[PDB]
RNA sequence: UGAAGAGUUUGAUCAUGGCUCAGAUUGAACGCUGGCGGCAGGCCUAACACAUGCAAGUCGAACGGUAACAGGAAGAAGCUUGCUUCUUUGCUGACGAGUGGCGGACGGGUGAGUAAUGUCUGGGAAACUGCCUGAUGGAGGGGGAUAACUACUGGAAACGGUAGCUAAUACCGCAUAACGUCGCAAGACCAAAGAGGGGGACCUUCGGGCCUCUUGCCAUCGGAUGUGCCCAGAUGGGAUUAGCUAGUAGGUGGGGUAACGGCUCACCUAGGCGACGAUCCCUAGCUGGUCUGAGAGGAUGACCAGCCACACUGGAACUGAGACACGGUCCAGACUCCUACGGGAGGCAGCAGUGGGGAAUAUUGCACAAUGGGCGCAAGCCUGAUGCAGCCAUGCCGCGUGUAUGAAGAAGGCCUUCGGGUUGUAAAGUACUUUCAGCGGGGAGGAAGGGAGUAAAGUUAAUACCUUUGCUCAUUGACGUUACCCGCAGAAGAAGCACCGGCUAACUCCGUGCCAGCAGCCGCGGUAAUACGGAGGGUGCAAGCGUUAAUCGGAAUUACUGGGCGUAAAGCGCACGCAGGCGGUUUGUUAAGUCAGAUGUGAAAUCCCCGGGCUCAACCUGGGAACUGCAUCUGAUACUGGCAAG
């Protein structure tokens, strides 16, 4: 239940560079971005209004690996909660556990973390996970257990994302296991690309 | 010859009960005068998992409510 | 059908012999006070009426037929013979 | 007494028993509107001493024949 | 804390309107594809007919009992000279049948009937209440039999009739009499039972009184709880159904039910209901709530929960605290079954199954271990209600079918303007990890009770017994070769399905040439089809995806919040008017309309907000708010409304 077979021609289709291949040279076109999203490659996308909304839909899905059935109960819960509606459904996607594991250092990419937390190995605050939506509340410590902790993969995964921005919203134990979700992510610190108002407008019918 | 006995909301093998002072000839959790307190035995430090506000009892034993045997369990297994 | 109900049914019949004759035995007892009062009499109606006020609460009680049925005929056939004679 | 539900005489054609309608508001459920309705029962009285078209104080009482379970207490109308 | 639209009449356009589409949802079936696990779901059609198993039994602590079992006694004995072969013994545990007691009137299954006192809300009195409970008081003595059985006789079975014999808490008398019934009083009348446990004394035909405890049994008054009854409001369509009704409507009477009653029978009165929709035919079980809608509003009543109705089809009742009685009786038939032809048995709208009509809806499952029920002094019995397991993607919420790196941008496929391009970092090859399934081993909780012992201030013989409290051991699960944790392989078992002209996210080529075909509307095909058929590539979704069927939404397209009518469907040809709806102008006043305040009450479960628990989520859940409601007291007089005055 995701998307299996290729990887960066999605990022062709969507335009700017999603993080699924990252770190090594393919952020300059190691598959030609904006060049072939398929046969009829580079071509004239003539865009409509509808197309403009449901790019962004499946921009921050497939930024993240998560299906229509699960998205919209984000986007159901996002109604109940306080506040506003979108800044609240960015909310509960960075709370979402494959995401602090992904930033707080740990693997190369979502997509590896993911089937770190689906292989035993990712422990919330004492208590062993291995379901890639336990949704994190502050204060909590990220942990991986003693058994998988120097495999292959974790030690050159720090390195990577140490070159980008060390975000404010947790804090994280370069040296061993620890974490903490910090307080909530706002907008000023998100993406800052990602349109809020074109997901809300979306599933309002 | 009316009674105290437990109803059943649970899941499947996840009991919950109800504490229910309810009649003797009806339904198996279907019917009672009235609900007070309730049961779990799945407490494990869960929380309480009794809680009965006893003096209504002590009403209806004043009335001539014959009781049954698991509320008779948390009679003593409440102090 | 087949049970153990022939305990019970037969039983019936058994209760069904034996009480519906004993209330003809009350009823033979509320015809002659009913013929008294027709009768014009009011000192013989004293006699049947004071008769079958043992004979009305025997068979109401304990037996057959039972819970103040019996105990209003003391008032309305009381109420009858005071404004005859 | 219970509201003494003020009412009128409709109709004596019955021996000692009247008819009794009774004006009363109300909000139309769905509209928004109030329509005067009235209904109609029966009603016990011995005396004839309410005449056709009088105004009648009405509390309930035992059910005495079909279709009549009212009797009057006073009368505060001449016809 | 909430509200989106677009396509098609015409050569074009502004309006009016329909039809169709994007959404959300289902007890769903069918096509194709299909790896797991949790929760809930699964004859909606013939309420038509049912093979076969099962779905109501219990108390020996009511009774004679002794036919079966088991312990013994006694005697005969395997003599096996003390190990056990049998019979007497109802001697006992214990117990088949029959008397007797309570319960089978609940739990269940169905929605055919019922447009209504059936349901739903808020009020009321004219009565009962088996079992549980409060207090007071009572609780003497006799008698008649009889199945069962015995011996006999009828019938083919099913079954039938006799005499013998004994019991009771079976029943029939009889003594006794209120704070009880009748009665204004005075009066009169009515009831019953033992059973175990244990022994202190004495007595004893050694049966037992005797003493004590437990516990029934009787009468009355309460308290609950359940059920009968009443009142008013609210509850489907059709006025191409407008008149209906005599036990009908009312009153004295008798009679009648537990109770008021036209509930019944004679008599008098002549009524009763109806445009605020009666009778009528058609259709339908009703509510809490589910679905949808921002809301009002709209269709729904399967699941779990409330309440009635019905047991093959029509009837009537018996018992009973309670039934007009699902696994009881009688009267018929009807099918159906059986017969020596004379007769007897039958009722799946119980769970599991067959026939059959069917688009289609499952197993001739396991256990009394849980929580509830029945019977009990408990033990225990019994329970196709419940607790569980198989069946089926029917639905919901997870979860994996690998992740790095990697181009020479590979052979390969089609496109190619033969410059190339694309699939495509995709694969290959190097790295790396085993969730789940495979396979291996240990492994929570749902278990408290019960039974056994042993202690205590219990009350009595002060230590007997029993009742209560605390302690000690042994314990007691269907599920279940459980959940979960742990061990080892090896990328190893695991990806479909529709669309690609417009709405509507994605395009180019071969084949066919108004033929074959598509399609939801607009429409496409008559030699270059971005629409038919095929191939590469793309899109959306995913263990499912499409199609059909079905409800709301878009629909301001039945509009109260939210429409219109001079020409777009639509102002009766025109008049007075009855019942209906609606008030100039000032004061007084009442308090129904309405506002306010509380107090009742709106069953719990869903919806909603903070909070807990399954490794998260569905789901289970603590408390709140809300349930927009109706009825009552207190208050308010500005509007409105009845009375009074202008
Ligand atoms: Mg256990």
């Amino acid at each position: 239940a995701r998307y299996l077979g290729p990887k960066l021609k999605l990022s062709r289709r969507e335009g700017t560079d999603l993080f699924l291949k990252s770190g090594v040279r393919a952020i300059d076109t190691k598959c030609k971005i904006e060049q072939a999203p398929g046969q009829h490659g580079a071509r004239k996308p003539r865009l409509s209004d509808y197309g403009v909304q449901l790019r962004e839909k499946q921009k921050v899905r497939r930024i993240y690996g998560v299906l229509e059935r699960q998205f919209r109960n984000y986007y159901k819960e996002a109604a109940r909660l306080k506040g506003n509606t979108g800044e609240n459904l960015l909310a509960l996607l960075e709370g979402r556990l494959d995401n602090v594991v992904y930033r707080m250092g740990f693997g190369a990419t979502r997509a590896e973390a993911r089937q770190l937390v689906s292989h035993k190995a990712i422990m919330v605050n004492g208590r062993v996970v291995n379901i890639a939506s336990y949704q994190v509340s502050p204060n909590d410590v990220v942990s991986i257990r003693e058994k998988a902790k120097k495999q292959s993969r974790v030690k050159a995964a720090l390195e990577l994302a140490e070159q980008r921005e060390k975000p404010t919203w947790l804090e994280v134990d370069a040296g061993k296991m620890e974490g903490t979700f910090k307080r909530k992510p706002e907008r000023s610190d998100l993406s800052a690309d990602i349109n809020e108002h074109l997901i809300v407008e979306l599933y309002s019918k | 010859m009316v009674t105290i006995r437990l109803a059943r909301h649970g899941a499947k093998k996840r009991p919950f009960y109800q504490v229910v002072v309810a009649d003797s000839r009806n339904a198996r959790n279907g019917r009672f005068i009235e609900r007070v307190g309730f049961f779990n035995p799945i407490a494990s430090e869960k929380e309480e998992g009794t809680r009965l506000d006893l003096d209504r009892i002590a009403h209806w034993v004043g009335q001539g409510a014959t009781i049954s045997d698991r509320v008779a369990a948390l009679i003593k297994e409440v102090n | 059908n087949i049970k153990s109900a022939k305990k019970r049914a037969i039983q019936s019949e058994k209760a069904r012999k034996h009480n519906a004759s004993r209330r003809s035995m009350m009823r033979t007892f509320i015809k002659k006070v009913y013929a008294a009062i027709e009768a014009g009499d009011k000192a013989a109606a004293q006699k049947a009426f004071n008769e079958m006020q043992p004979i009305v609460d025997r068979q109401a009680a304990k037996g057959l037929i039972h819970k103040n049925k019996a105990a209003r005929h003391k008032a309305n056939l009381t109420a009858q013979i005071n404004k005859l004679a | 007494k219970i509201r003494t539900l003020q009412g009128r005489v409709v109709s004596d054609k019955m021996e000692k028993s009247i008819v009794v309608a009774i004006e009363r508001f109300v909000k139309h459920p769905i509209y928004g509107k109030f329509i005067k309705r009235t209904t109609k029962l029966h009603v016990h009285d011995e005396n004839n001493e309410c005449g056709i078209g009088d105004v009648v104080e009405i509390r309930e009482c035992r059910p005495l024949s079909k279709t009549k379970s009212w009797t009057l207490v006073r009368v505060v109308e001449k016809a």
